[PDB]
DNA sequence: GCTCTAGCAAAACGACTTGCACAACGA
DNA sequence: GTGCAAGTCGTTTTGCTAGAGCTACATGTTCACTGC
């Protein structure tokens, strides 16, 4: 032992520190001591110093373990006064000397900028066609064109480049501003032969950079969508693209000749357009090693989708701008669009192209700063300090665990499962976890999404109260997305002018409540014209349906992906009752999660039960997304290992993982602990289980036992409600019947939810009491069997703060062979051998939380594993991972063949009164509507259009 | 002054710095690096006199005045990738470190003349490579089997198996007719060393990852340690005036190959044991680096490196 | 050879002393340094401090 | 700012080099309008960071991607502190790092050990040096206007005689001494032209009069410029042609020799007589070096001797 | 707990003059006059083993209390080796203040008193003491390379002859008067061989501080360093200083002297003469002697010797 | 842009002044 | 009388802000004598 002691104390503390040390060693400096001493002596010295240490106390102890080497033993007090080796800073200043603000990690911003600008210079060139110009100037009958303008543009682009050319050749020719010869027009492969020319994306036709630009131009209104959807073609997908994929129509040959007619010439005459394109090409050529990267750039989802995002957002904005003259040559004969109000020519063609290019460049420069300039929630007391009631102490365990892996997640990404049981206030835990993952030093941004077919004002208000959040903090998005019908209606209206990009970002049947500042929006220059989207982005935290975010990956047509995609790219994502989806819907969910990982967001799954195959599939999606992402942000080359996490009533845990194998083995370990720990806790409920042989639904449709013991679809619910109303109560029983179904108007659904939330010796003092499947997201209950998830979660409603099951589901009573087809994942491919229904004692998530014809749970497990893990499952082969293992995302193919909210479709309920043909917690539509119109500051009918919607079948 | 500063013999300076998220500047005549700390910016001192080299990682920047001072003191500056990754890598290209060698401090003129005298005849190079390996083998034996520190730390190794592996490899080295066979022997030697190290350390089965892509702690530490070895090699070859380019073994897949050829002298004799040892302890990259530099100082790695270069030039006459 | 240095300087001198020592050793306290160093180096150190002593 | 049109070498000052959006950008007081934006980034370019500048590791990455040499130099670019080593082009190295290996080291070594050829190189160096004296002292009158009016016939006779001597004598040992005699006469001529009075050349910086100090500064800058030339060529400093084989940093002194008496010496006497500040002297020297294309000349000479030695 | 450091492992031992020892802000300190100003100096009591107070110094009660808590011996002595007091036939080299608030173990005390009250057993103890003295001096002067490097060239043969003769002399020495006469002869032998072993020429050993030459001065000063370490050793075992075995019949508190010889010849003599050769100043001599004493773990040896003699005298 | 120099102001630091307690809690 | 603690008050140390310059000082060689 040979010690050197150094002090960094302050004010009163340093007087104390001197008082201690001076008794053990000679003072050899104003703050330093150095002497030999026994190991036991040193230990005692350390103990004495620790016994009374101010926050100002700071002492470091160095050991000279021999000739020419020294070591650091321990530090007492504020460790921030030293570095790891025990050195001390020479000077410190609050001035910002590091200036980390100046440069950013978007290591591919320039590439996307160049590709976008090139596309913008060509994006709407096809509108120079004689056919299009004639359509522009015709105010009479509107005609659908032989091809959409973009396909014409792509063919023009391919003709200009020429087949077999290297990227350098066409870049050089474009850059050489001396060239103006149009002889290449003769080379143009007019599609109007009897013979069809090969697809421009074929190996012989266009080089990589050209292919990238070509895809970016043709995909600026709708993703390409063909008929071939096999794996062999999906792996080369850009090449198979053809005219038929891009909305080609049937028409007379004369019109098609007009499409390939350019009497007024191409934009090449314009001075700017030639100069600007030459400059852009020169800049692209001077960029280092871009050409070699091209082939990898074509397949990169990140580069392409960001460029598409920026491309429309520019084109949409400029198309809404009033015309101007300074751009280009005012005497240009061709035009881009017709004013919607005045019905006259608005913008010159070159004016439009150049404007879009300019704005795209501005966006490219702006985008990296969005995460810097957007509103955020910071230093909210509710999240931070601890909770007092032990019932919720586990939530503190979770918050600490997240706080223990913050910067690791900040670097590598995060994938957490909140696996806890119902009734434990999961909402607060989820919010706290996400707030923890944010940088404490500028604040958080995240979104809460659930699988409801549509979301009401009440669920959002409930979230607001649970989180202690103001109207300027938490935004709520109501309703759900619109259908293709209205979009086609509208494109029929608007394609007459060709400004299909004018379609609103968010369907006006949607609406957003949020009470913050709008003018501060960094994107006001392009989103102020649609306050709804601007509000969506501005809100630090938003709650909505999962439905509202899918347009990110599912917006096959129109610019609906813009808003949600930006939301993902600037905020984190929480999914709650994610498992409530039906089997055909998960593939779309996987796509969403994949993109969430592709654009740098962090994901937190929340549910009371979660099949292992499901989480494995999603995790592999997120892993792939993150791996793609890390090629373009942060420190290049760093290895992929996501920071996985688990949360529970009993525990909280986290670990880094690089691949699915280790992840699943860790997840299974956590499940094993949860279910084993759960079995220690006493049972809370007891299940139990019909002289109904008739076939007539009314008669067969036509409590006391429970009271003495202790005190699947809309249409059958209505039928039995009518039957009960007719029958009435038995002797000595007063029945209060509260009806709350999914087809009530949102206004009414909100009111009913409010009443139920409020009402459900002190109990009898409440006003109303003294006076006297959508439920899955009491003293006793009666349940029709649908699945284990419903069985347990309904069971979770009982004594939360005794149940009898129907032995079969009404569709089984009707004899339908796959009786559970609608509620469960039974299908003619995958049936049960029968529908007659140890788990009866303990109603636990165990059976489906673990993975082990006669066991529905087994069939569901098999369906999940087959659908999203297996490569060659039974039936048609369209497994999930094709989304990221191929260039699939370049087309609408997978969104077509694995659609979201699939099947029979609604129509939002032009007067159609002819079609119309005429308790506790009840609501009067007129009374609530009148009150809420005042709360909303709207006319009664306008309020009705906003909240009277119902998703009825046509 | 440029003199009175390069007085500490380069083979005895007792520091080697690895820095991330900071700006290397000059302040009050001293060369310092500043780090953001939230409350304030903290200036940290750099003793250029007692320094072999700087390694600068991610989010790091340097100013010209600092270069003037570091060049005067004869300190190397190297820009590298983040904590164990190449600064650059694409397709089958790698650039582990980009070195800024001083040019205003003239260096001896003899070792260079010998080296360049023999460097242009493949056979003479091959003889040099043989000498490098024989030295490496010698260092391996001395360090693994005759060091009390590593043994006491818990690096109990099977003497007999190591001895036969060394003898087998050495004979193969003598048999080596040309470079390709030499490299294959290098590969076989290398992993057999990994195998011995691992199961002597209770690590169990192990495999060496590729191009710094490893996940487990052992691979990450090995990748990081390589840069420390690179730094010492770069300064060792500079102080003799030999340009980095004139490699003998790894030259034809690497820029500045001679650094890597030299680094192999110390890559396995140290580092490799320490990496697994730290992994056993569940150490943290900050600790592994600290301990590794302590071992390198105790073993006088730089001195051994410098001597070997002198000898092999010497031996080529 | 292993060294521990302490400075009791004040006013203008303290800044000069810091200017010299900081180039030979890491700083461990407000006024102290600790490092290994060769004998020749230490001789150079003392000579430099003497050259501009106050 | 293009410091050497032969080497594609650029000097950057009063600016930060950083990477934003994946492109290397210069934060400068002129913003978008600075000429630095016209810098071509390719494997042919080589940077020289000057006074008041800093660079980020990210930039080093992008430059390495593009294969651009980097080096730090002091005011005006004369004192070269640190730089990247440049590769050597031979058949047994072959990395694909996109860095333009340079083949001059092999040419240099191919003859450096053959004493006769080494002597021939020394002669070639001195031929160039003298012809640069005759050029700057007589052919161009800029110095004449500046005030360095000196006799021609004596200078021409002396230079002619020394040139006649260069083609003779057996070994380095004479060449060194013949140059020394020419040096002495040149000093005398310069002092007479400047009306500086008697002059004696002290060495190792023992002089006190202005002429001596200005000569030292001028030589220091010349050495720095030569170091830059060699670094661009990749030749190590130790392979001297005319200085002794044991002289640390000999080659740079060999290269520096071809401007000292051509461009530094007159300016040293002029500035001393004019009573200039040291800073003014430094600025004047750099201006003279820029006007004479010195660095390009010293590059051309080294390339010429390499090709001639075959 | 200030008394965690085991006494034999404690670092420092202090000699003070022209200063006041006082408490200040909880610390124990001594103040020196420095011209216009006065300077406070820190005494790390927990790491010290004893204090020597010399000419023109004073202490305050609070300091005494703090020292007692840390179990630090305190001693008043004359300046520069002179006795604190001396009449013509009287000497009091040091006046010792031993802590009494802290309670020493008992077993060693009980053994000591058990055997101390009979002549023969005291004779046996004295023989053990002298044998240990010879052991240490032999080991130090032969097997230590440090002194050889320092320039302590000694004749091995003469040393062996003298030491063997002395060892033979101890055995069948009848009565302590003979025994002490013998060790005085041994001292003379050592003085001479060391002097001729360090090129000091002829040297004559002065007596009770009457010397003038540097060698006598340094060796007289070193006597007190030895006294300090002996006193602390005796107190640590818990033996009263009065139970001497040899020197009690002129000295007061004799046993401290008797224990001290364990140190005096083996360690002080070389450093004293070596310093005289170098002509070093007194402070440097004390610093070196201090440093050697720590190097040899001397206090530990004194303790071990007392333990061993207690055991061997038990039966 | 980077660093050095000069002048300022705030804060930390150590010595002085005064009023007063008079201590230290197993066997 | 000795020492503690609360309050004062003169330095002394650090960082902040403008404003101004923009360095870094020999280098002819070979070989015999001198330290660890």
């Amino acid at each position: 032992m040979n010690i050197l002691l150094v002090s960094q104390c302050e004010k009163r503390a340093l007087s104390e520190t001197r008082r201690i040390l001076d008794q053990f060693a000679e003072r050899r400096g104003e703050r330093t001591w150095q002497t030999p001493i026994t190991q036991a002596g040193l230990d005692t010295l350390r103990r004495l110093l620790k016994k009374s240490a101010r926050r100002n106390t700071a002492v470091a102890c160095h050991w000279i373990r021999g000739r020419d080497h020294s070591e650091l033993l321990w530090i007492v007090g504020d460790a921030s006064r030293f570095n790891a080796q025990g050195a001390v800073p020479t000077n410190r200043t609050c001035r910002d000397i590091l200036r980390k603000e100046d440069e950013n990690d978007w290591h591919s911003a320039e590439d996307i900028r160049l590709l976008t600008v090139m596309a913008a210079l060509f994006h709407d060139i096809g509108k120079a066609s004689q056919a299009f110009q004639a359509k522009l100037r015709n105010r009479g009958k509107p005609m659908a064109d032989a091809y959409r303008h973009e396909w014409v543009s792509l063919r023009l682009f391919e003709a200009f480049v020429g087949p077999g050319s290297s990227d350098e050749d066409w870049l050089r020719r474009l850059a050489d501003k001396r060239e103006t010869g149009d002889a290449w027009l003769s080379q143009l492969a007019r599609d109007d032969r009897q013979s069809a020319p090969p697809g421009p994306f074929q190996k012989s036709r266009l080089p990589p950079l050209a292919q990238a630009v070509g895809w970016l131009i043709v995909s600026h209104h709708r993703l390409p969508n063909g008929d071939h959807r096999g794996s062999a073609s999906l792996a080369r997908l850009p090449a198979p693209i053809q005219s038929q994929w891009c909305g080609a129509r049937d028409a007379d040959a004369k019109e098609k000749a007009a499409c390939w007619q350019f009497p007024h010439g191409l934009p090449f005459a314009s001075a700017h357009w030639r100069a600007r394109t030459a400059l852009c090409a020169q800049s692209m050529l001077e960029r280092p090693g871009l050409l070699a990267r091209g082939p990898a750039l074509l397949h990169d989802s990140y580069v392409m989708h960001v460029s598409r995002l920026i491309l429309m957002l520019a084109d949409h904005h400029y198309s809404s701008l009033p015309a101007d003259s300074r751009l280009g040559d005012p005497n240009f004969p061709l035009h881009a669009n017709t004013d919607r109000d005045s019905g006259k020519l608005k913008q010159r063609l070159d004016e439009h192209l150049l404007g879009v290019a300019l704005h795209s460049r501005k966006l490219a420069g702006t985008l990296p700063r969005l995460e810097r300039q957007l509103p955020r929630l910071a230093r909210h007391k509710g999240f931070t300090r601890r909770v007092e009631q032990p019932r919720f102490r586990w939530q503190d365990k979770a918050y600490d665990c997240a706080m223990a892996c913050r910067e690791q997640a900040m670097e590598h990404g995060f994938f957490g499962l909140n696996l806890a049981s119902t009734g434990c206030g999961k909402t607060l835990a989820n919010g706290r976890i996400l707030y923890a993952l944010a940088d404490p030093q500028r604040g958080a941004r995240f979104s809460i999404a659930l699988g409801l077919r549509s979301l009401t004002l009440q669920t959002g208000q409930a979230y607001r109260e649970r989180l202690g959040l103001g109207d300027d903090d938490l935004a709520i998005l109501v309703g759900g997305s619109a259908a293709r019908e209205l979009f086609e209606k509208q494109q029929e209206r608007l394609e007459r002018s060709g400004s299909e990009s004018a379609q609103e970002l968010l369907a006006e049947n949607s609406h957003v409540h949020f009470a913050g500042t709008l003018e501060d929006g960094p994107l006001r220059e392009w989103l102020g014209r649609n306050s709804a989207g601007n509000r969506l982005l501005q809100a630090p935290i938003l709650a909505c349906t999962i439905d509202h975010l899918m347009p990110a990956s599912e917006s096959l047509r129109g610019g609906h992906q813009i808003a949600p995609l930006l939301r993902l790219m600037t905020s984190d994502l929480v999914l709650d009752e994610v498992d409530d989806f039906d089997i055909d819907d998960l593939p779309a969910l996987s796509r969403l999660v994949h993109w969430a990982g592709l654009f740098g967001s962090r994901v937190l799954l929340s549910s009371a039960t979660l099949p292992p195959a499901l989480v494995q599939g999603l995790f592999e999606a997120y892993r792939s997304g993150r791996e793609i992402f890390q090629r373009h942000r942060g420190a290049p080359g760093r290895a992929t290992e996501i920071r996985c996490a688990w949360f529970d009533e009993f525990s909280s845990q986290s670990s880094a993982h690089g691949a699915v194998t280790s992840f699943s083995e860790a997840h299974a370990t956590f499940v094993a602990q949860r279910l084993a720990k759960l079995e220690q806790l006493p049972p809370r409920r007891q299940a139990q289980l019909v002289h109904a042989a008739g076939e007539a639904r009314p008669a067969l449709c036509r409590m006391a036992d429970l009271h003495r013991c202790h005190h699947a679809n809309i249409e059958p619910l209505i039928e039995l409600a009518q039957a009960i109303l007719a029958q009435g109560a038995p002797e000595g029983l007063h029945v209060h019947l509260c009806v709350y179904h999914s087809r009530h108007p949102l206004l009414v659904r909100s009111a009913i939810e409010r009443q139920l939330d409020e009402l459900l010796a002190a109990l009898f003092a409440r006003p109303t009491l003294a006076k006297a499947p959508v439920a899955e997201v009491y003293d006793w209950a009666i349940v029709e069997p649908s699945s284990m998830r419903s069985i347990i979660q309904l069971a979770g409603r009982i004594r939360r703060h005794n149940l009898y099951l129907l032995s079969r589901n009404i569709r089984s009573l009707e004899g339908q062979n796959p009786a559970f087809q609608r509620p469960g994942f039974e299908t003619p491919d995958f049936p049960l051998d029968s529908h007659d229904l140890a788990l009866l004692a303990r109603i636990d998530a165990s059976p489906r939380i673990v993975e082990p014809r006669s066991r529905l749970v087994d069939l569901e497990h098999r369906r999940l594993r087959a659908l999203m893990l297996a490569d060659d499952p039974p039936s048609s082969l369209l497994g999930v991972p094709l989304w990221w293992q191929t260039p699939a995302s370049l087309s609408g193919a997978l969104q077509t063949s694995q659609p979201f909210r699939a099947g029979a479709k609604e129509r939002c309920y032009s007067n159609q009164d002819n079609l119309l043909r005429n308790t506790w917690g009840t609501v009067n539509y007129r009374e609530e509507l009148v009150a809420m119109a005042g709360r909303e500051d709207l006319d009664l009918r306008q309020c009705a259009m906003r909240y009277g919607e119902v998703r009825l079948r046509e | 002054s440029p003199s009175e500063l390069k007085t500490i013999l380069h083979s005895k300076r007792a520091n080697l710095y690895y820095l991330q998220h900071c700006r290397v500047l000059v302040n009050g005549g001293r060369v310092e690096y500043v780090t953001d700390e939230g409350r304030h910016s903290h200036y940290w001192n750099i003793p250029i006199a007692n320094t072999t080299s700087l390694l600068l990682g991610t989010g790091t920047s340097i100013t010209q005045a600092a270069m003037r001072e570091l060049a005067r003191a004869g300190v190397l500056v190297g820009f590298c990738g983040g904590g164990g990754t190449p600064l650059f890598s694409a397709n089958e290209v790698d650039v582990e470190v980009s070195w800024l060698t001083p040019q205003s401090e003239y260096r001896p003129t003899e070792y260079l003349q010998r080296w360049v005298g023999f460097w242009f005849d493949e056979e003479k190079r091959l003889v040099a490579a043989r000498h490098f390996q024989r030295a490496r083998l010698e260092r391996i034996r001395h360090s693994w089997l005759e060091d009390r520190v590593l043994r006491d730390a818990g690096f109990a190794v099977d003497a007999t198996a190591l001895a036969v592996a060394v003898e087998d490899s050495a004979r193969a080295l003598e048999q080596a007719p040309n470079h390709e066979h030499l490299l294959t022997e290098e590969a076989r030697l290398s992993k057999r060393l990994f195998k011995l190290a691992a199961q002597a350390t209770r690590y169990g089965e192990f495999v060496r990852a590729k191009r710094g892509s490893g996940g487990d702690p052992a691979n990450r530490f090995l990748d990081h340690g390589n840069y420390l070895a690179y730094g010492l090699a770069a300064t060792a070859t500079w102080v003799l005036g030999i340009p980095h380019g004139l490699a003998v073994l790894h030259g034809k897949t690497r820029r500045g190959g001679l650094v890597f050829d030299v680094a192999d002298l110390i890559k396995d004799s140290l580092i490799l044991p320490q990496a697994f040892l730290s992994a056993m302890r569940g150490d943290e990259e900050q600790d592994f680096r600290q301990a590794c530099l302590d071992n390198l100082s105790r073993a006088q790695a730089l001195d051994f490196m410098i001597d070997t270069l002198k000898d092999v030039a010497q031996r080529s006459t």
